[PDB]
């Protein structure tokens, strides 16, 4: 009725997962289905606690739009990818009506909008490039990315696969994309380590996360190119089922938070960086 | 056949007189390609409507949407020259009032998405992400939105925005900015171009407005400067009535255009050079 199944995914600082048996402080309860073993379908819901920028947005929406929720962490993939014409990840949970909405660092793009509705964006994102300070690269259009074997040694650059960034590169730059896959990074933390130790020259990824990591990088050695330039500007959105009756109220509430100054508080709390 | 309403606002919408034969002069972009122009009707006090020439970022976007969604259109300039605010009873002026009254079917302009308008119309996903900044004459020293000459104002330093715009409402709605709103209420201008010119002529000391516009003005006019960065993020969307059958494909097309580089091309053609 008024009690909604909501899916999220850990990605600091937008969603941060901690252990608990009562969640305290600025945290909200969230469950994670953990398998017993790999020869079974049996699992157990572990009770954990969630906080972060997108959790504070969900709290505000819950209070303002007036709903309650049971928050859970996706276990079938990550943000969302269509595999053999079937959506997985947070998008999949919404498409297949296991969640009423998805809340987190979820990028709005065209193909996802064909299967879910999105709220208005509320965090600016897109595709940025993170490098060591001083690296001479113009952008995604740089020939070092577009025609990497024109250079000896070639530029080493990768992304974390299966999200909105890899989808966009695969669609727009086929040669770059097929070159890139050998530099696939399992996650953001691995990629930052590769950058700092000189095993990677560039890390192409979600603009808002790179902006966050650049702002908190030790010694401010790692930067986004073009003073934080973003290709294919978009935003994080709340994903809802197609035709959701909650979309209009969520949109108006987000726009109210913006207009009344409430979003600045969340940005200052979660998104500021020393660099 | 869709009635498009827009508004004069360089570099998103240029408005020029037609030639003596009713056609629009052949011109070429910074990249060497021809400038796509459309005839747009509008006023030049009575509002005598006459055909004129429209082009720029928003007209290129309209042409793209029309070609990709298969609709025809007629463009006109908003009769009262305003973007649109809601002023016992309440009424919408500007492009908002024209879209709600049926004088237009779609708003294609640098139209800011806010809660007030979204209550009454449907916005596309944003076709441009930007924000608010401050334009001053070169030599004027203010730090930004928190400068004492703005937060503790006097008649020695005059600042303003455009009447019946989203920015006017931004200052009206937040009590934390009431001291500024009461200063600006006495000095707000009828259009952005009049405010920009007033800054150039040292009759307005600071103009608070959309950064996509102000930064373009500063890139072209070397005696104008912005105060730095954005104190508030905002975005432009296409506006349609809530029952429009075109709304979902409009929004999908905007996303496709961000994703395949089309919006970036427009940005290089019209905004950054
Ligand atoms: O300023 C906002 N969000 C914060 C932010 C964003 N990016 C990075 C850091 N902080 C402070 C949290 C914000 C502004 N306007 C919103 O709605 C209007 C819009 F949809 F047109 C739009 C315009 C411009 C940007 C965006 Cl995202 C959305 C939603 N959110
Ligand atoms: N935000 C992205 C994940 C990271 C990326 O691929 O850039 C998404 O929603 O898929």
């Amino acid at each position: 009725d008024n009690h909604l199944s909501i899916v999220t995914l850990e990605e600091a600082p937008f969603v941060i997962v901690e252990d608990i048996e009562t969640c305290v402080r600025n945290t909200v309860p969230c469950r994670k289905f953990v398998k017993i073993n790999n020869s079974t379908n049996e699992g157990m819901n572990v009770k954990k606690c969630c906080k972060g920028f997108c959790i504070d947005i969900l709290k505000k929406l819950s209070r303002t739009v007036k709903f309650t929720y049971d928050l859970y962490l996706v276990t079938n993939g990550k943000h969302g990818k269509k595999v053999n014409n079937v959506w997985n990840g947070m998008i999949g949970e919404v498409v297949y009506q296991r969640a009423v909405m998805a809340v987190g660092s979820l990028t709005i793009n065209e193909e996802r909008s064909e299967v879910v509705d999105f709220s208005v964006p509320f965090v600016e994102t897109g595709i940025s490039v993170m490098v060591s300070r001083g690296t001479q690269v113009t952008g995604l259009s740089d020939k070092k990315f577009q025609r990497p074997h024109d250079y000896s040694p070639p530029f080493r650059f990768g992304t974390v696969p299966n999200g909105s960034t890899e989808r966009n590169i695969r669609n727009n730059y086929p040669y770059m994309h097929q070159y890139m896959t050998k530099f696939n990074q399992k996650g953001v933390e691995d990629a930052l380590v590769s950058l700092k130790t000189g095993k990677l020259d560039a890390f192409i990824y979600d603009a808002a996360v790179l902006n966050y990591k650049a702002g908190r990088d030790e010694g401010c050695k790692l930067v986004t190119i073009g003073s934080g330039y973003i290709f294919a500007t978009t935003g994080y959105g709340i994903a809802l089922q197609k035709g959701s009756p909650w979309k209009r109220q969520i949109d108006l509430a987000l726009l109210q938070f913006v207009g009344d100054g409430e979003m600045e508080e969340l940005e200052t709390l979660w998104l500021t960086g020393i660099c | 056949r869709l009635k498009i309403v827009t508004i004069h606002q360089e570099p998103f919408v240029y408005v020029k007189p037609t030639l003596s034969d009713g056609t629009c002069k052949e011109e070429f972009t910074v990249n060497g390609d021809p400038v796509k122009k459309v005839i747009c009707t509008g006023p030049n006090s009575p509002r005598h409507t006459v055909p004129q020439c429209c082009y720029g970022f928003c007209i290129d976007l309209l042409i793209k949407l029309a070609r990709t969604m298969n609709f025809t259109y007629e463009v006109h300039l908003v009769a009262d020259g305003k973007f649109g605010t809601q002023e016992n009873k309440k009424e919408w002026n500007g492009m908002m009032g024209e879209l709600l009254s049926g004088q237009a079917d779609m708003i294609v302009a640098p139209l800011t998405i806010n809660n007030e308008r979204a209550q009454y119309i449907e916005f596309s996903k944003p076709f441009k992400y930007q924000g608010l900044t401050i334009l001053v004459k070169k030599g004027t020293r203010i730090t930004g939105i928190n400068d004492p000459r703005l937060r503790n104002p006097s008649d020695k330093f005059i600042y303003a925005t455009v009447k019946q715009s989203s920015v006017d409402i931004y200052f009206r709605r937040q009590v934390e900015l009431s001291t500024m709103y009461r200063h600006m209420e006495k000095h707000n201008y009828e259009s952005a171009a009049e405010a920009i010119q007033a800054v150039r002529d040292n009759k307005l000391h600071a103009f608070i407005w959309d950064s996509a516009v102000l930064e373009f003005e500063a890139s072209q006019k070397c005696d104008l400067v912005t105060t730095g960065e954005l104190f508030f993020r905002s975005g432009f969307g296409i506006g349609m009535r809530k029952d429009s059958p075109w709304k979902q494909n409009v929004s999908l097309s905007i996303l496709k255009s961000h994703e395949n580089g089309f919006m970036e091309d427009l940005d290089k053609t019209w905004v950054r050079y």
